[PDB]
């Protein structure tokens, strides 16, 4: 309904849906890197490379 | 014997793509070349082939499960031997006769 | 561990897998028309004349070398990441074990 | 012809066609393989449409149906009630129709401007005299002009006997209509129910192929009726209905995956299309 | 020599290089047609005292017969011969299934309408043979036959219809065409037709308007038992052996062995994972035969550099030498993992790898070397 | 349209074509816009059908429960196959024929998005 | 550069061309598959009949 | 979708090539999933928050 | 159809050699990020662990 209503768009993504090209997600997302970026530097700082 | 199965009508046809049978197997051929160097690349580093000694002790540490049985048919320690007998092949052996 | 947990050794029966169902995949994609009234040469030859024989061989002659390139290109790719992998092995019993 | 009374008034009933439907799509031997084909097959899980003859509620149903581009049929029966179709479109001695019927005797299939009767039916008359079971009257049509195809099997007796106990043999069939082509696969399993189809997975082989050339957008079933010294005189009234039933399904393009044992016999399937998994 | 041609050069360098496979030939050849005896009813199809209206043909089933065309050499001439499936020149090698001969009378000029993808008064209301077709039409003046002074007008075409017909159907009702608003009934006023019309067919009428005799012969190959085959002679089984040959039109190469497959009474030929024909049932007696290819491999040449000598060793994967599928018994036979290996000596003394085989085993020339 | 054929779903449109021009195009060169013939008003053309499906599943030597992942369905007719009476939304699309649980864990079959899925009890 | 020539029955032209079959094409004269060439042909009522 | 459009003759046509799009997938899901375990290898490599 | 089907076939030959196109490129380009990837892999662990 988003890509059938805004036709004037001429959006790429709806273009490359309509002709069955699909970009897939992650499975970690952005903040789920965070967090491990966050305990790294946890352990670096405090116990640095024990 | 892919593409034209022995027909002989297509085997002269055929012969117009030569060039491309040729180059597809000198890419097949440098990769089965290549199987055999990454083996010599790991497990040819050294090219003096020591015995293992009589078992002295080694101070208490025991090296039987990596160092080869010797009352296997093929000298395989306890651990490899386990290993050999997980991965599954394709086949066992290298003839097949017609 | 070995013995409890076949898992383990799922990077090294992949190899045999992956590289096996490459061949099964050739045989059966012998099957496609590729746009010919028939995948087998002989039926094409037993019905049709040359004038129009020779574009349905044509259409699966340039089908089968498409699938034979397929090929070679996969197993060209696949050869570069083994190569990979064995250099890390390799360096791995330079660093590790000497 | 009859105008048949004395029937009462019942709402069809459904059923589940779980994975019947399939048949032989190819006249190939294979086996021990796994085959991808494309045709037009009842689609697993379906809605039939069950039809039933019983005489208790005196039920008698042979409705004209839509044939839809192909239909699947099957029955179950204790006592050879179920005897043949017509395939048409108007029936009415206007156009050419296909009568396919067994008539005790023979398997007789003509392609004729058929005037077909409202009910079309045939009959057994049951003697109490020497308890004997009869092939009597046949209806149907009241003419068949300018008949283009005929075919007459060889003479066999059939079982007129009526039937306790539950239905023993389960018939399926599949008819389409490609090209002037009446096509007609079918099974015979003995089976042992009380009611409805039985769950399983049977294919149907190829039975005939009819160079038949006429143009089907409607079909009838076509049961007998029981009369006896039971029943009044009256051409009407004067019937038992049996016991018998029939399902009908519809055909859809489908694809399926066959599965093809050791000695090429198919054994099961998927339905590409029933659902996600 | 083969390496040298792969590799378009007159000198070959030391190493292993691939050479095909080794193949066979076939020796002789097997045709198998089931043994019927009975001619094709040609007469009745093409020397018949009338023919059908093109608004109700006719369908006559063909079976059990031998298509031998060439009866018809010296009696009929025909204008007109097509066939959409089979080169005519193939005809005799095969042998067909449905067989039906479809017939009718026409105009000339309607002639060129029997034919996938046309329209007019008869592809569109007569007759209308589908897109998708296997078959022959074949067709011929009948002026002196089919004509008469006053107009022969037993020959009669639908004129109009309310839609097209699909492939192979026949309407010989004869209700009145509704042109117009009017109902039409059993009126044939003004917006009211009757339906057909006849061919006023006379001896001096102009060539487009002589009635042709037209007959479709329409059939399927390769794919059921046969019914009807060409005129070929048939010769013996044999069997275990590298052969060429013909089933019911189907030609291959290969080594026939009985085989243990159980075929339904429908089927005729067996097809393996890559749809090719791996078995077949004889047309004379009811035998499942299993169908090898005669090829197999396994081929490589061990090859000094060719600078050096010509004396080459040759490994065959697939051999184990204990006639053996080689080219040469080569008096120097040694049997590796990797295959018997021909004209090469086997020493036991172990030394650096020089030109690798396999499993082990390696290759070099040395010393009279 | 006037000979042109194809399936789609049509909408008004705020095109303008040149008096001389009876039908527009995509950067494909597919119609995607036709002029009525009747009445002069532009339609625009998007296909039917979209996408986004994908099915998890527990190994059929289990069992036969599956859930389905509709990956441009927000649900909040949905364009799924079934409602399921069990439909949680993720980042990933909507997730129909799973049950939503506050327990985290380790990931089993992923989803994406943060998201996993496992067979777990009457399970 | 060639010309045959020969007279056939009308019927029979049709079979001068490659894949024919028929008596000319048979027994008279076989014109090969693999060809390269013009066919031509005329009504000779008025020279060649009595 | 890409090839036909959801023309249904092109669909049907399309069957006898229905390994060679198989195979296409297979490797984009490859690759796919190695794309989960590249992040892995870089981030996740203590399991202790 | 026995002309359509010609026309029909082209281009879904085409699109296949399309598609094929890109999935080889997609392969060619994952192996290189799995490299980056390895690297950055080494990198967590060498220098920052
Ligand atoms: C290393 O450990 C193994 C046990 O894992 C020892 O082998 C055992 O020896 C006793 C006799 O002392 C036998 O009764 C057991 O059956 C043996 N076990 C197995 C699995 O074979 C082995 O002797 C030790 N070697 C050294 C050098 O310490
Ligand atoms: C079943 O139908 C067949 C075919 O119409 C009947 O057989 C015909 O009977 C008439 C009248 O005696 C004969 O003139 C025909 O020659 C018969 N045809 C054939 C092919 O034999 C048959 O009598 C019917 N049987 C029943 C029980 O109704
Ligand atoms: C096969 O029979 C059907 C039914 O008589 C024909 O379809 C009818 O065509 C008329 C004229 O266009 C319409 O008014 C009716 O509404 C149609 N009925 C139905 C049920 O569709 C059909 O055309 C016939 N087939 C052929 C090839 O003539
Ligand atoms: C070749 O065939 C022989 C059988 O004819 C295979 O088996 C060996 O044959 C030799 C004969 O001298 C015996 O001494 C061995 O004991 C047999 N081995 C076994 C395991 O039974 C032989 O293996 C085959 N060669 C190859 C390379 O496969
Ligand atoms: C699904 O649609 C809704 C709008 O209908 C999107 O926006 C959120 O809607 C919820 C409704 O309960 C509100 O509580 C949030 O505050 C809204 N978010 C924002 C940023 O306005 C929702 O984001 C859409 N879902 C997805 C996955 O895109
Ligand atoms: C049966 O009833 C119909 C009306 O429903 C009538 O047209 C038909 O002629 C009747 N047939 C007989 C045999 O009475
Ligand atoms: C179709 O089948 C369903 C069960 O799956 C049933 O509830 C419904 O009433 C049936 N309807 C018809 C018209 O057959
Ligand atoms: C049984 O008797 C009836 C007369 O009541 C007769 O019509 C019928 O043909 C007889 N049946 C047999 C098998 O003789
Ligand atoms: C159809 O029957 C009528 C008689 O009712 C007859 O005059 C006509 O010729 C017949 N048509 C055909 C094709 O046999
Ligand atoms: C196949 O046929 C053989 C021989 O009759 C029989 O022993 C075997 O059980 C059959 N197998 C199956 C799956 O029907
Ligand atoms: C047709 O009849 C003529 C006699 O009028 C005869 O010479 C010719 O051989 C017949 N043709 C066929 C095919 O039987
Ligand atoms: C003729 O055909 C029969 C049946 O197929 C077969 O048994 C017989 O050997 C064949 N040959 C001869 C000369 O009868
Ligand atoms: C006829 O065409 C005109 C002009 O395109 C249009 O406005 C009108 O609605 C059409 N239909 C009728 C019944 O006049």
């Amino acid at each position: 309904g988003d890509c059938l209503g805004d036709i004037a768009a001429r959006d790429l993504i709806c273009a490359q849906k309509f002709n069955g090209l699909t970009v897939l997600p992650p499975l970690l997302t952005d903040e789920m890197i965070a967090q491990y970026t966050s305990a790294l530097l946890a352990g670096t700082i405090t116990s640095g490379w024990t | 014997m892919y593409i034209c199965g022995d027909s002989t009508e297509c085997s002269n046809l055929l012969l117009q793509y030569g060039s491309f049978c040729t180059q597809l197997n000198r890419a097949l051929t440098g990769i089965a070349v290549e199987q055999d160097k990454n083996t010599q690349e790991v497990f040819a580093q050294v090219k003096q082939i020591y015995k293992t000694p009589p078992i002295k002790d080694f101070g208490g540490f025991n090296f039987s499960q990596i160092l080869p049985d010797p009352s296997k048919p093929s000298k395989r320690s306890p651990i490899e031997d386990l290993l050999f007998n997980k991965v599954t092949l394709a086949d066992a052996g290298f003839i097949k006769q017609y | 561990s070995l013995s409890s947990t076949p898992s383990a050794l799922g990077k090294l029966q992949d190899v045999v897998n992956q590289n096996a169902q490459a061949l099964n995949t050739l045989v059966k994609q012998l099957s496609s028309n590729f746009g010919a009234i028939s995948s087998v040469l002989n039926d094409i030859l037993s019905r049709l004349c040359p004038p129009e024989a020779e574009v349905q061989i044509d259409r699966l002659i340039t089908g089968r070398l498409q699938s034979l390139q397929t090929y070679v290109t996969q197993q060209l790719i696949r050869a570069a990441e083994i190569r990979a992998s064995a250099n890390l092995a390799a360096t791995k019993m330079s660093e590790c074990v000497l | 012809c009859v105008n048949l009374t004395t029937r009462t008034q019942l709402p069809p009933a459904y059923t589940n066609s779980f994975t019947r439907g399939v048949y032989y799509p190819d006249k190939v031997f294979r086996s021990s393989v796994l085959h991808s084909t494309q045709d037009l097959f009842l689609p697993f899980f379906s809605n039939v449409t069950w039809f039933h003859a019983i005489h208790v509620t005196k039920r008698f149903d042979n409705p004209v149906l839509p044939f839809n581009d192909g239909v699947y049929f099957a029955s179950t029966e204790k006592s050879n009630i179920i005897r043949g179709w017509i395939f048409g479109t108007t029936l009415d001695s206007k156009t050419q129709s296909l009568l396919i019927v067994n008539n005790a005797t023979n398997v007789v299939i003509k392609v004729c401007e058929f005037q077909f009767c409202n009910d079309p039916f045939l009959g057994v008359y049951y003697h109490k005299n020497n308890k004997s079971w009869m092939e009597s009257e046949f209806r149907v049509y009241s003419s068949a002009n300018n008949c283009t195809f005929e075919y007459v099997s060889q003479p066999f007796l059939m079982d007129l006997e009526g039937k306790q106990g539950n239905f023993k043999n389960l018939r399926e069939f599949v008819f389409k209509n490609i090209d002037g082509y009446f096509k007609i696969y079918s099974k015979h399993t003995p089976i042992n129910l009380v009611r409805d189809l039985p769950q399983g997975f049977s294919a149907l082989e190829p039975l005939v192929d009819l160079p038949i050339g006429i143009n089907i957008t409607r079909f009838q079933t076509l049961l007998a009726l029981h009369r006896s010294y039971l029943t009044p005189g009256d051409s009407s009234s004067g019937w038992t209905a049996g016991a018998a039933a029939y399902y009908v399904g519809y055909l859809q393009p489908r694809t399926f995956l066959l599965k093809y044992n050791e000695n090429g016999t198919i054994t099961d399937a998927v339905d590409c299309a029933l659902d996600p998994l | 020599s083969e390496t040298k041609c792969t590799l378009k050069s007159f000198t070959v360098e030391k190493g292993i290089y691939q050479t095909s496979n080794f193949r066979v030939q076939p020796t002789e050849s097997i045709v198998r047609f089931p043994n019927i005896t009975n001619l094709c009813p040609f007469g009745e199809v093409f020397n018949a005292t009338r023919f059908a209206s093109v608004y109700a043909w006719n369908r006559k089933r063909i079976s059990n017969c031998v298509a031998d065309y060439s009866v018809l050499y010296n009696s009929a001439s025909f204008s007109t011969f097509k066939c959409y499936g089979v080169c005519p020149t193939k005809l005799n090698d095969l042998c067909f299934t449905n067989v039906y001969a479809d017939s009718f009378v026409i105009r000339g000029d309607e002639v060129r309408q029997i034919a996938p993808g046309q329209t007019g008064k008869i592809a569109d209301y007569n007759y209308k043979l589908p897109d998708d077709f296997t078959g022959c039409v074949i067709a011929w003046n009948s002026n002196n036959l089919d004509s008469k002074v006053g107009g022969n007008y037993n020959y009669l075409y639908r004129l109009f219809r309310k839609s097209n017909l699909k492939p192979f159907e026949r309407d010989i009702s004869t209700e009145i065409y509704q042109a117009g608003s009017t109902p039409c009934n059993g009126v044939e006023g003004f917006n009211c037709y009757f339906p057909l019309q006849s061919y006023g067919f006379q001896p001096t009428n102009g060539v487009g308007y002589q009635p042709y005799r037209v007959v479709v012969l329409s059939f399927e190959l390769l794919h059921a038992p046969a019914t009807v085959c060409g005129p070929k002679k048939s010769t013996n089984l044999v069997k275990n052996k590298c052969v060429n040959f013909n089933f019911n039109g189907l030609t291959g190469t290969g080594v026939l062995t009985e085989s243990n497959k159980k075929f339904l009474p429908f089927q005729q030929f067996g097809r393996d994972i890559a749809d090719t024909t791996d078995a077949v049932r004889d047309p004379q007696t009811l035998e499942i035969l299993d169908i090898t290819p005669c090829s197999f491999g396994g081929v490589s040449v061990i090859t000094p550099g060719t600078n050096t000598s010509n004396q080459v060793a040759v490994l065959y994967q697939d051999v184990n030498c204990t006639t053996w599928r080689v080219y040469s018994t080569g008096s120097n036979v040694f049997q590796t993992r990797a295959g018997c290996l021909i004209g090469a000596e086997h020493v036991n003394n172990s030394y650096e790898c020089d030109i690798p085989i396999g499993a082990g085993i390696c290759a070099s020339y040395q010393t009279s070397q």
